[PDB]
DNA sequence: TTAGAGAATTGGAGAGTGTGTTTTTTTTTTTTTTTTT
DNA sequence: CACACACTCTCCAATTCTCTAA
């Protein structure tokens, strides 16, 4: 059984998620975890129970989902043109054209100009994040020693400044991503934590942002201003890509193998170039180390880098405006239109070959 | 469990505002000016629908010494609807309202036109401060909880009393200091009381002599004054006459050249209904006009002090600025840094500068120097632009 | 069709914009630009998605400052009167989970906060620069994201916050020190200054023609606009259904303009600015966007820039 | 087409002369249209009942 | 045509079989989040 | 376990039906 419940960005606010309970039946137990936006098909039925009929007062039938597929709602969601119960799948005539443009002269390069297409110049962090979102390679050695294969970055700078657009587009383009901000963000809503059931009333694990993002990324918007408290829980998954618990008589490991971005401001909210990095921010040696690509961004006034700029982000409004052979396909070539204009490879085809590249 | 008429008898006297105020609290010895006001807060101004209302609020400031509370008392005794409490004397949403095992009301809620009595106003806890502002100023409370999204009408007029902070009030120095309450939540207030006197044998040789008169033996409408507000309440509700306009501008006029913020002409009008309401007259006048602001001339007068500040107060702030502008340039003349340890800062500032400011205003004039953006602090560090 | 010949009879109005403005907040007056502003806000600009998937925000953010006496909540308890979707809230009572969204238990759940109570609508904040500094920045991804996102206990989430921010401020001692720019009257940093489209100074300057219309108003006010309520409501409905267009002459001037006002907010050596980020540039087209609504029409002129371009030179040029 | 059932029908009544309030509910008026007032502080799922 | 003797069907005594019932539920520790400290 | 209730099974006699002679 899963109890599906709600999703809380459909559900109108101040009101209560309504649920259902689902059965997964052979081949479809184990595909979903705890937390997950799904989408499910299945057969909607309904039975006698004298419970119901007992403390409602009515003939009342209790309903049940028969699941017979699942998918999960990952990608950008607001997009006709991804079928199937794995978006994250490619096909061999998509194999086949990952082998041909992995050897296109440049394609680091081309790559690197379509991460974010719509957010100009910042080719550093573009660079940077290109190489946290397909990441290094793991290593053990002998058996006795292991070495981190994920890349960490810090976007540090100035606001308005796109560091939380890039942010909020790696959720969308990596496999498995998790986001949490600043004040949101817990020591155990991270790592993670033990919960009490009500009913045989023992403990047990749910697992945080870092188990949900386990080879994937998790994406930290306003780490300046997390509680040290808070912040200071992310040590163990940065370096030893585990979380240790020991709590209520649980003493055990998770294993947490994330790539974490990171997006932060100086003190006093903007950058001072005449001083050292360790008095710009409020951090310290022991977490700025497990970062291992920093990026400050500075936003200083030019008069042709500023028109260069405006232009990009005047076009970028116009061309992304709500009002600018069959309608199911006939939208698809405006949208390759739109995107081509900007990127040198499809969004689509970028999504499935890092997945590609990772696996 | 357990006549019309006799409203003429009242409503015709010369007397009347008088005689009302000596028989709601016959045993309070003199205190006049505040009777006469708590008399208005029980009738109250008028209220419309399609903004403002006929809700009065008043505040009693003064030592602990002092009948000030027994007066609170009265008006719990003399009052329809209403409830008496005190500052410390419940959590924030005891005094409100809170969600259970479903509504959980507390003293600011279910006494719509009625007096919520309130005492140790000075030491209610700040969190319980900040839930009056949406009652004080817009009659209502707003919630949303466990499916429930609602707002509530809170309606009442408050009567609160206050200590002094430990000691005996000093005149010198100012009601907003006195009290340690927030100009904002005080400004909120349509009038507000120094219930005090110095020792005073000229009044003491009376003051005694009456309070031990009570001991001797085996005009008060004693029952009748409670019945003749509601009937008030009931049946009379005023209105601005052309010829209270004129006099409402100009007092306003005048206050403003005298130091009067608009809150005191809202004030003033409600309260000039209030004082048309009693002598039942249905009609707001010249003659009213004038007891509405000779009460709060008595109340204010008897540089609004907001942010707790004082124009020889801010003046300092100033040269406390300027004082760091200096301090910090002549030692990057004199030593070889920009930079200097906040111990070494008390020990330029604090040591023989100006006469003793403390680590807080020094504190308070950096920050906002921060703000200009002038000086860098750095963890106990503070480096020159 | 009864209400169709009022619509009808509003946008083919000669002046329409200048009614719009004036029948904004009637019972406060003066402070004709706030009203401009208030308006401006109720229309929004047009939301947009990108080819990336990145999201670019409609909603407008208005500051309102002042002295701690000057009807600046006045605006606060109008716009929680007309405009749907609407909530008050103020800084002493605030929390960073009171206005975003908290954690409750006896398992873990989502309690909503004031700006997912007004999703789609105005979040009404008073006593905004007596907010606790460590409870304002809760909602830095709520203002510009429009989108709360939580990790705690058993309950990750992401959560909507399409919400349009109206705060009301007092300066740090009461009065607007008059000697100062903006960025120094105000507790608020960079990244929160720079969230708000536009700033209002509003101030109560003791001048005896003035006090004597003011308190005329406030006498007549107890029971002595060219739109209703219910008419301006509507037109304002009917406004939010056209999603104007930036015609080829306005993008070429917007570039310019935004030049204009980038240049001058630079400091220092490395001619770093405070106020002027690319935020502001978005705020133009946010605002241009906006005063095309009011007026019904579907594509921007290069005046409407002009319009939008005044509306942040009257934020930004105090000495 | 297969075939299709009976209708039901909601007979739906409204803008009674008067109106009832939580506490003036007496078992003597049971079996008979009344309107009710009254504030929300739940709703259940909405569920199947076996009609007919 | 009445009335009385013999045949058939129904009522219910009573014998037989089968099922459910005690019943509690605060207290005390451990945790994780909000806020009022 | 054992003792009440819920429910079915079976037999016996009580009543009414039907036919005959007084
Ligand atoms: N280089 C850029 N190119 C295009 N758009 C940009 C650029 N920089 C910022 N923007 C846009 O302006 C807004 C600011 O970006 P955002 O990611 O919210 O700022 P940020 O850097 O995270 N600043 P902050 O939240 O204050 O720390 C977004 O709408 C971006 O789309
Ligand atoms: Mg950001």
């Amino acid at each position: 059984r899963v109890t599906l419940q709600e999703a809380p960005g459909t559900v109108p606010p101040g009101r209560l998620p309504r649920h259902r309970e689902v059965i997964l039946l052979a081949d479809l137990v184990d595909v979903s975890k705890p937390g997950e936006e799904v989408e499910v098909t299945g057969i909607y039925k309904n039975n006698y129970d004298g419970n119901l009929n007992a403390k409602n007062g009515f003939p009342v039938f209790a309903t049940i989902i028969e699941a017979n597929s699942i998918k999960r709602r990952e990608g950008n969601t607001a997009n006709e043109g991804e079928e199937g119960l794995d978006v994250f799948s490619w096909t061999e005539e998509e194999e086949r054209e990952f082998r041909k443009i992995s050897r296109d002269r440049g394609i680091i390069d081309k790559i690197i100009s379509s991460m974010a297409p719509s957010i100009y110049g910042h080719r550093d962090i573009k660079t940077a994040v290109a190489c946290s979102l397909f990441g290094g390679v793991p290593k053990n050695v002998n058996g006795k020693h292991s070495i981190r294969g994920d890349i960490n970055v810090l976007l540090l700078g100035d606001p308005g400044t796109a560091k939380s657009q890039i942010l909020k587009y790696v959720e969308k383009t990596a496999h498995r991503a998790v986001f949490a901000t600043g004040q949101g963000a817990s020591a155990v809503g991270l790592t993670a934590s033990v919960r009490k059931d009500p009913i045989t009333k023992e403990w047990t694990l749910e697992g945080g942002a870092l188990v949900l993002a386990d080879k994937g990324v998790c994406l930290i918007d306003e780490f300046d201003k997390m509680n040290d408290q808070d912040r200071t829980s992310i040590h163990e998954a940065m370096e030893q890509q585990s979380i240790s618990i020991s709590k209520a008589g649980i003493v055990t490991t998770l294993q947490a193998r994330c790539s974490i971005i990171a997006a932060a401001n100086p003190n006093g909210g903007r950058y001072n170039s005449t001083l050292p990095l360790a008095q710009n921010v409020s951090l310290t040696e022991p977490i700025l180390s497990r970062f291992d690509i920093l990026c400050v961004v500075r936003d200083l006034v030019d008069e042709e880098a500023d028109e260069r700029l405006a232009t990009f982000v005047v076009d970028s409004h116009v061309r992304s405006h709500p009002e600018n052979l069959n309608a199911r396909q006939r939208r698809l070539q405006r949208q390759r239109k739109k995107e081509e204009e900007i990127s040198p490879i499809p969004q689509e085809l970028l999504m499935k070959y890092i997945h590609y590249a990772r696996t | 469990k357990v006549d019309l008429a006799k409203i003429r008898e009242v409503a015709a006297r010369e007397d009347l505002y008088s005689l009302l105020a000596r028989s709601i609290a016959p045993s309070i010895y003199e205190l006049e000016d505040v009777k006469k006001g708590i008399l208005l807060q029980l009738f109250g101004g008028t209220n419309k629908t399609f903004r403002y209302r006929g809700d009065i609020n008043i505040l009693l400031c003064g030592d602990p010494s002092t009948s000030k509370s027994q007066i609170l008392q009265y008006v719990h005794k003399i009052t329809p609807r209403g409830v008496y409490t005190s500052g410390k004397g419940s959590s924030a949403v005891g005094l409100t309202a809170y969600i259970t095992r479903v509504l959980e009301s507390g003293a600011l809620v279910l006494s719509d036109g009625g007096v919520c009595c309130i005492d140790e106003f000075d030491k209610m806890s700040d969190s319980t401060r900040s839930v009056l502002h949406e009652v004080m100023e817009q009659q209502t409370i707003s919630i949303a909880k466990a499916g429930i999204i609602t707002t509530l009408n809170a309606r009442s007029s408050i009567l609160a009393s206050a200590n002094p902070i430990g000691s005996r009030y000093n005149p010198n120095l100012p009601v907003t200091e006195n009290i340690d309450l927030p100009p904002p939540l005080l400004s909120r207030f349509d009038l507000v009381y120094l219930v005090l006197d110095k020792v005073d044998e000229k009044n003491d040789r009376e003051l005694a002599k009456h309070l031990t008169n009570l001991y001797l033996e085996d005009v008060l409408p004693v029952e009748f004054l409670t019945m003749y507000i509601s009937y008030a309440k009931e049946h009379i509700h005023p209105i601005i006459t052309e010829a209270a306009k004129t006099e409402l501008v100009r007092a306003y006029v005048g206050m403003r050249k005298m130091t009067a913020t608009t809150r005191q002409l809202e004030s003033m009008i409600r309260l000039a209904e209030a004082h048309a309401k009693m002598k039942l007259k249905n009609v707001v006048e010249l003659e009213d006009v004038q007891e509405a602001v000779r009460l709060i001339r008595s109340a204010i007068k008897d540089k609004i002090d907001m942010n707790l500040v004082q124009t020889g107060k801010s003046v300092i702030q100033r040269k406390l600025q300027e004082d760091l502008s200096r301090e910090i340039m002549n030692v990057l003349k004199d030593q070889a840094s920009d930079s200097m340890s906040f111990n070494e800062l008390i020990k330029q500032i604090n040591e023989h500068s100006q006469d003793r400011v403390e680590s807080s205003d020094i504190q308070e004039a950096l920050s906002r120097l921060q703000q200009e953006d002038k000086v860098i602090v750095l963890g106990g560090v503070r480096r020159s632009v | 069709s009864d209400e169709i010949n009022e619509l009808k009879e509003m946008v083919k109005d000669e002046h329409i914009y200048d009614k719009l403005v004036r029948s904004i907040a009637p019972a406060v007056f003066g402070h004709e630009a706030v009203k401009k502003g208030i308006l401006l806000q109720m229309l929004g600009g047009v939301h947009k998605s990108t080819v990336e998937g990145i999201k670019l925000r409609g909603d407008i953010n208005i500051c309102v400052v002042g002295d701690p006496s000057t009807s600046k909540s006045q605006f606060l308890k109008y716009v929680v009167g007309f405009a749907p979707r609407s909530v008050y809230t103020s800084g002493k009572a605030s929390s960073a989970a009171g206005l975003t969204a908290a954690v409750v238990r006896d398992d873990y759940t989502i309690e909503a906060g004031a700006l997912m109570l007004a999703d789609n609508g105005i979040c009404c904040i008073d006593e905004f620069d007596k907010m606790d500094i460590s409870d304002q920045v809760a909602i830095h991804e709520a203002m510009e994201q429009q989108t709360i996102s939580i990790a705690k206990a058993g309950i990750h989430a992401t959560l909507n916050a399409r919400t349009s921010i109206l705060a009301a401020a007092n300066p740090v001692g009461g009065r607007y020190n008059r000697k100062l720019s903006l960025r120094g009257n105000l507790n608020m940093t960079a990244p929160i200054m720079s969230r708000f489209d536009l700033f209002f100074v509003i101030l109560d300057d003791c001048n005896e023609k003035i006090d004597t219309e003011l308190a005329s108003h406030i006498v007549d006010l107890h029971m002595k606009p060219p739109f209703s309520a219910e008419q301006l409501r509507r037109y304002i409905k009917y406004a939010r259904t056209f999603k104007p267009i930036l015609t080829k002459e306005a993008r070429s001037y917007l570039v310019e303009k935004y030049k204009e006002l980038r240049k001058d907010d630079a400091q220092g050596f490395s001619r770093s600015s405070y106020r002027i980020t690319v935020r502001q540039l978005e705020s133009m087209i946010r605002l241009s966007e906006a005063i095309a609504r009011a007026n019904c029409v579907d594509e921007i002129t290069p005046s409407f820039i002009a319009e939008a371009y005044d509306l942040l030179r009257q934020s930004i040029i105090r000495v | 087409s297969p075939e299709q059932t009976e209708r039901v029908f909601q007979i739906s009544f409204f803008n009674l002369p008067t109106v009832h309030r939580i506490r003036d509910i007496r078992s003597e008026k049971i079996g008979s249209l009344l309107s009710i007032s009254g504030t929300v502080t739940r709703t259940s799922e909405v569920r199947p009942e076996l009609y007919k």
